């Protein structure tokens, strides 16, 4: 009543278990995410010897020419370049082996609750959060992929951030999706991706909801 | 300085730091030296166009295009009459002829106000208007199709005395 | 009959005022004039230059007649005896120097 | 409904002075020509400060406690303003022009840069009640030849940099025994002096010059004082530095010089991290980010603001305001996005909901005159005198196509059939209305029988006509469908000059010479009725006029009306100072808002004060959601909204319906009569609370049981809560059931559900359909993924 | 074209250089100024010719940002092409 007595009143975060929430912010963070890596691409900026060696044809050589007889230079010279920026960033500050990320993931994992990695994850920035996702690990054991796999799986069961999550498992069948793919039918996998499959098939409603409204409105407005 | 001597001036030809100018001045009474010296740079400029087009290779479509842009829209702004030269572009185009384009001088032939300096004072006083906007800057060069549709503002004095010897009032429109 | 006109882009013009023409345009190398005045003695230009030298110009050729180091930091006026015999610099360094010039 | 409180600006992004940051560094300040627009960039929104200057805003800064606003125009006239309310606490007077001002990060007090003194001020208290007079000096000093050019304060707010002209740059203490300890001066140096900063343990100091020259200046020895340790050069060809700003805690040195290159430096060691061109205009002013990752750039020569992310070389935002003076404005169909027509040919696509400038069209040439959509989402009209009507998509951005006449005629007006098959232009040079066809792109015809320039034209979107207005006295009705081309003349007593149509299509509103804003039924061809204007006009006198700003025609008409979209309410705007809101079926006036308070812009001054900019609103439109519109003039589009609702407007209400008898029903459990009391109140705060109260398993006999009065309130509410709330199902099982419940109440009724309606289905469209296209996406990946055969 | 009887400014080793190593780009250098100067042209024209303050077009290496982008800035190509035209 304390709202009351100040007359003004907050929304409640989420209604019920039932009900699918969205993340509490931009609307715009969906399609950034979804979209980021083509505004990397479309946001870069825009930007003698003394024996020469020439041909017959552009010298007077036609006899040459009648008894007819650089891309690997710019390959060099990318890789020198690179060697350039590589040793020109030379800072020595101590910085810790595992990631902040990974190693939370990790704890999570062996705690069998990811609370901690939903957090997170959603407070990243979206440059960020397509950074870790993209730099993921996908050895033979498929750890990393299966715990995250089962971090968005308890997500979409806590039914919050339904957005971001499932734009981030988008994201990780964009970037890992031709690892899943291949090592597909392997066991572990399989199990993750069918309890993922389990929660999103019951999920469904929401698409079956804004069809049933917009065919109606569009109805009732033009008819 | 003095109207210095003979021997002084032979000895001192050219020391005076202190007149087609002064004659648009006295002809079509323009506001300014400085504005007769902006019309002069004007016809300059359209000079210096001309002549850098035409150094242009004159079988280029991007030539050609832009030359009959800069003679159309100098036909719109109404300098010009003709359509169908370019040496009318090096000749004609004149102080003289930007001068005439001239407000003031537009009320004259188009026949507001009897004379020029009548005209400027009309044009301060604020009694015309171009269109659905009034005007208060003689400077002012009218466009074909607006100096056309120029006209009174509405409810001044002078309208209502030309009505009045028309005996043609109406005050329904508080003319 | 001649007109001075140093300011800050660093650049000296002499201006002759009864025929009207440019005389001369000398660039300086050395920065935005801080002080200015004419030895009329001689009529030759002493500007003050931030680096604490005093410069000698003269509108013939388009190097410095003589230069001084008058102060230390920027040289804030300088005044000339009309004998054009002794001059006074006073620097932003808290100096002052008379000079046999 | 008939209160509008300026709530944005848009356009004009930024266009004299300082720019800052916010403490969290999470919102960026920019000086627009009056006013101070804040960027929130994690949210991605925008916002206008309400209150204006007299002239151009010369200096900003931001309490450090993100609490105090000063801002100072270029007369000393100092704003002190509030935040966390958005109001004016107080204004001074300091009689220089200032140059520059600045929070100590202590907070307690604040310095100011004018000319060549320093003044020290110490700063009101915020928690203590509105004084009288709360400015207090603190210190003055004079100890410098030529004006002060930049400052800079220490991390302890103890010392003060100033760098001025006289090529020099100074320690002041803020205290007596630390001005003996450190009143020193620093000489010695080139062309100017531009920036002067501590190091992070301040025993160095770094002066940057103007000429391209930084000096790290160090403590040491050679009884020991100051000297120069090192010197360090930019080499540009001839651009000078025009704007420095360093980082300490992260040792960043951003630099913006003339020529529009701006370098980053790290500086100690001084390496070049890297280094851009914004345009070939100079850089005006830099600032950081605290936490030293975002940097902003202002250049004032287009008018453009960037927000840059050095670390990730990224664009947090890059946009650029219009140049000349926005010349038209339009909706979308939906409400979500605006486009804006420049004197340049610059067609910009605005989003709402973030005030940002999605897209820009150059494929005009010369000023654009007028812009439309259609009634769809697809496409959309632009006219120009360029003499050419050019077709933009709006889903692949690009033009179908360039409709034209054969002789390049201008085009003043343009108007779009609702099948969006027909389009019609009407010149000033020849007075013909020239009809093209859309898909096959060849002009149809030339609908002729003015005489005089054609000024505007519009479509009935229900019968289909259009109405074409001309300064031949007249309105011209044309059929121009099925077999008949049939017209119908109405003449007025003056020049018509602007026109809008009724939603419904009955009625034309025809604004003329006279400032009478007639209003005529289509049908029977008559006058319904007029509305005068003429005395509740505020015109602006000029400094070159010679006569007064009353008795002067000068802007006595209003050369843009549109309609609501009840069909109850007009905005009108003109060449003049004053936006004024009639209403059609009482014929008077409900509002008159001032465009700008500015004594720059010429009108703007009633009585003088013992070739220019003036002020002009060029086109105002309503918003097809109907709680905000916009008016597009010389200094940008200002949007004036209703989104606060800080307004106890009941309805109906009767003794006993209270807030805590409407909590009382909670309790008891009449959901129905909660919602019902929560209207009757009319409070946003209340209908929140019952409306996220009830539960699902009621939902349903709630909108069976809504009475029909209070249906169209209720479908508005839910959409401009359903935009932005997070609970979609909730939402979406509310629509639904609505619809259910009373969809052939709705149809029957369909133009008293319109913007509702408009609202409802844009949030379907906009976020509805994008969360489930995703949902699809993925759910077929997987499928894909997990069905076929595995790689080798 | 013409030939030129002049003598010729580079020798065999700099004309050999040079076949070693848009029309002509003297013919983008008049074309660039021509454009220049008109638009400084009808600029003094509107300013005579028209009612309400019109300002300075503009004013007339390094990697460069581009502010103007008439493209949502998150769409690709690929997506703004049709499939007729694929």
């Amino acid at each position: 009543l304390n709202d009351i007595d100040f007359n003004t009143y907050t929304s409640l975060e989420q209604i019920d278990k039932e009900l699918l929430t969205l993340s509490i912010g931009p609307r715009s963070k969906m399609n950034t995410l979804l979209h980021l890596d083509v505004i990397r691409k479309r946001s870069k900026p825009k930007e003698l010897p003394f024996f020469l060696q020439l041909s017959g044809e552009k010298v007077g050589d036609e006899a040459s020419v009648r008894e007819g007889i650089h891309r690997r230079d710019q390959e060099a010279q990318k890789k020198l370049d690179a060697e350039e920026q590589m040793n020109k960033f030379k800072v020595t500050g101590r910085l810790g082996f595992e990631s902040h990320f990974t190693k939370q993931l990790r704890e999570g994992s062996q705690s069998k609750d990811y609370s901690s990695l939903l957090a997170t994850l959603i407070n990243f920035s979206p440059a960020a959060v397509d950074l870790e996702i993209r730099s993921l690990n996908s050895f033979e054991p498929f750890d990393e992929i299966v715990w995250f796999i089962d971090a968005l799986t308890q997500g979409l069961k806590s039914n919050k951030n339904f957005e971001l999550y499932e734009t981030f498992m988008s994201l990780l069948f964009k970037a890992h999706g031709d690892v899943i793919h291949a090592n597909n039918k392997n066991q572990d996998i399989a199990s993750a991706l069918q309890n993922w499959e389990d929660v999103h098939k019951k999920e469904d409603r929401l698409d079956d909801l804004v069809k049933f409204c917009m065919g109606v409105a569009a109805f009732v407005t033009t008819a | 300085v003095r109207k210095l001597k003979h021997h002084e001036q032979k000895l001192l030809k050219k020391v005076d730091f202190l007149h087609r100018d002064t004659q648009v001045m006295r002809t079509y009474h323009i506001q300014n030296r400085e504005d007769y010296h902006k019309y002069n740079r004007i016809c300059g400029d359209i000079r210096r166009l001309a002549n850098k087009l035409s150094l242009l290779p004159p079988t280029d479509p991007f030539r050609r295009k832009h030359e009959q842009l800069l003679l159309d829209k100098l036909y719109a702004m109404g300098v010009l009459t003709t359509k169908s030269k370019i040496s009318d572009l090096e000749n004609k185009v004149t102080v003289s002829a930007i001068c005439r384009r001239r407000l003031p001088v537009i009320m004259h032939r188009l026949k507001m106000a009897e004379t020029i300096q009548d005209a400027v004072k009309f044009i301060e006083q604020g009694h015309v208007r171009v269109g659905p906007n009034l005007i208060n800057d003689p400077a002012y060069l009218v466009t074909r199709n607006m100096e056309d549709y120029v006209t009174w503002v509405d409810n001044s004095k002078i309208k209502k005395t030309l009505l009045r010897y028309r005996n043609q009032i109406d005050d329904f429109d508080f003319s | 009959y001649l007109l001075v006109t140093a300011g800050e882009t660093g650049w000296l013009k002499y201006h002759d005022v009864s025929t009207g023409q440019l005389v001369s345009e000398l660039r300086t190398k050395a920065g935005p004039t801080m002080a200015m005045a004419q030895n009329p003695w001689n009529a030759v230009m002493h500007l003050g230059h931030s680096n604490g030298t005093v410069s000698l110009w003269s509108p013939s050729m388009p190097e410095p007649l003589v230069k001084l180091l008058s102060a230390r930091g920027p040289v804030n006026s300088i005044a000339i005896d009309r004998s054009g015999y002794y001059m006074a610099t006073t620097g932003a360094d808290r100096s002052m120097k008379i000079w046999d010039i | 409904k008939s209160d509008f409180k300026f709530s944005n600006l848009l356009g004009t992004v930024y266009r004299q002075g300082n720019i800052t940051f916010s403490d969290d560094g999470k919102q960026l300040l920019s000086p627009v020509g009056n006013r101070v627009s804040v960027f929130d960039l994690i949210n991605n929104k925008s916002f206008t400060f309400e209150y204006e200057h007299r002239k151009n805003i010369a200096a900003i800064d931001l309490n450090k406690q993100g609490t105090l606003l000063i801002s100072i125009d270029e007369d000393g006239r100092a704003i002190l303003v509030n935040f966390k309310a958005r109001n004016v606490l107080h204004h001074f007077n300091f009689k220089e022009k200032c140059s520059a001002v600045k929070f100590s990060p202590d907070g307690r007090l604040f310095a100011l840069a004018s000319g060549r003194f320093l003044q020290i001020w110490k700063t009101p208290d915020v928690n203590k009640d509105r004084q009288f007079a709360p400015f207090v000096r603190h210190r003055v000093h004079a100890g410098h030849f030529q004006d002060i050019t930049s400052l800079t304060w220490s991390q302890d707010s103890r010392f003060i940099l100033t760098t001025s002209k006289d090529l020099s740059a100074k320690i002041w203490s803020v205290d007596s025994e630390e001005k003996n300890l450190a009143a020193t001066t620093f000489n010695g140096h080139r062309d100017y002096v531009m920036g002067a900063f501590f190091s992070h343990d301040q025993e160095k100091i770094y002066t940057v010059s103007k000429d391209g020259a930084v000096f790290v200046w160090e403590f040491t020895k050679r009884k020991y004082s100051w000297r120069i340790t090192k010197k360090h050069f930019f080499y540009a060809n001839q651009a000078k530095v025009k704007c420095v700003t360093f980082h300490p805690a992260t040792r960043l040195l951003a630099v913006g010089f003339t020529s529009g290159e701006f370098r980053l430096y790290d500086l100690p060691d001084f390496t070049l991290i890297q280094q851009l061109s914004m345009g070939q205009n100079p850089v005006n002013t830099v600032s950081v980010n605290q936490t030293g990752e975002w940097l902003a750039f202002g250049s004032s020569k287009l008018g453009q603001l960037l927000v840059y992310e050095w670390q990730s070389e990224s664009y947090i935002l890059k946009q650029q305001g219009h140049f000349d003076s926005t010349n038209s404005l339009a909706y979308s169909p939906d409400g979500s996005r605006v486009v804006t027509a420049s004197e340049d040919g610059k067609i910009k696509v605005w989003d709402i909901t973030s005030g940002f400038c999605l897209a820009t069209f150059e494929e005009h040439t010369s000023s654009v005159t007028a812009v439309q959509f259609a009634k769809r989402g697809q496409v959309m009209f632009s006219s120009s005198l360029d003499g050419t009507v050019r077709a933009w998509d709006l889903i692949r951005y690009r033009n179908f196509r360039t409709f034209t006449g054969t002789e390049r005629i201008q085009f003043n007006c343009l108007a779009v059939d609702p099948s969006g098959e027909v389009v019609c232009a009407g010149s000033l040079d020849n007075f013909d209305i020239h009809v093209w066809s859309v898909q096959t792109g060849q002009l149809l015809d030339a609908l002729s029988g003015h005489e005089g320039p054609v000024s505007c034209l519009s479509f009935s979107q229900e019968n289909s006509v259009l109405a074409s207005a001309s300064w031949d006295k007249t309105i011209r009705i044309w059929s121009i469908f099925g077999r008949s081309q049939q017209v119908e003349p109405i003449e007025v007593y003056s020049d018509v000059l602007a026109l809008s149509m009724r939603p419904d299509g009955k009625e034309v509103a025809v604004s003329t010479l006279k400032g009478q804003i007639s209003i005529f039924n289509i049908e029977d061809a008559k006058q319904v009725g007029n509305i005068d204007c003429r005395k509740d006009i505020i015109s602006g006198r000029f400094n070159q006029d010679r006569f007064t700003a009353k008795n002067s025609e000068r802007s006595k008409f209003f050369t843009t009306i549109h309609y609501s979209f009840d069909g109850m309410a007009i905005v009108a705007g003109g060449n003049n100072n004053s936006i004024c809101l009639y209403d059609v079926p009482n014929e008077v006036l409900l509002k008159r808002f001032i465009v700008s308070r500015n004594m720059a812009l010429n009108g703007t001054l009633e009585f003088l004060n013992s070739m220019r900019p003036e002020v002009r609103v060029t086109s105002v439109q309503f918003s097809p959601t109907a709680n905000a519109f916009a008016a597009a003039s010389t200094e940008g589009l200002l949007i004036y909204s209703t989104n606060d609702t800080i307004l106890f407007d009941p309805f109906d209400l009767d003794v006993d319906v209270t807030p805590h008898s409407t909590v009382e029903a909670l309790r008891e459990k009449q959901f129905l009569n909660a919602l019902v009391m929560a209207f009757r109140l009319n409070e946003e705060y209340l209908i929140n609370k019952v409306y996220e109260a009830i539960p699902i398993k009621e939902i349903p006999l709630v909108a069976s049981n809504i009475p029909a009065i209070y249906l169209p309130r209720i479908l508005k509410f839910i959409g401009d809560f359903a935009i932005e709330s997070q609970h979609i199902e909730f939402n979406l099982i509310w629509i639904k059931a609505l619809l259910s419940a009373s969809g052939g109440y709705i149809n029957e009724h369909k133009y008293l559900f319109s913007t509702a309606m408009r609202s409802i289905q844009r949030f379907i469209v906009r976020v509805a359909k994008e969360v489930v296209n995703t949902t699809t996406d993925n759910k077929y990946t997987y499928r894909f993924l997990v069905s076929t055969d595995g790689s080798m | 074209f013409e030939l030129s009887d002049v003598k010729s400014s580079k020798s065999l080793a700099e004309i050999y250089e040079d076949d070693y190593t848009a029309l002509s780009e003297e013919l983008q250098k008049a074309h660039s100024e021509i454009s220049e100067l008109y638009a400084n042209l009808v600029y003094k024209l509107d300013v005579l010719s028209s009612v309400h303050f019109v300002p300075k077009p503009a004013s007339t290496e390094t990697p460069t940002i581009s502010m103007e982008d008439a493209q949502p800035l998150y769409m690709s190509n690929a997506s703004s092409l049709a499939p007729q035209e694929i």
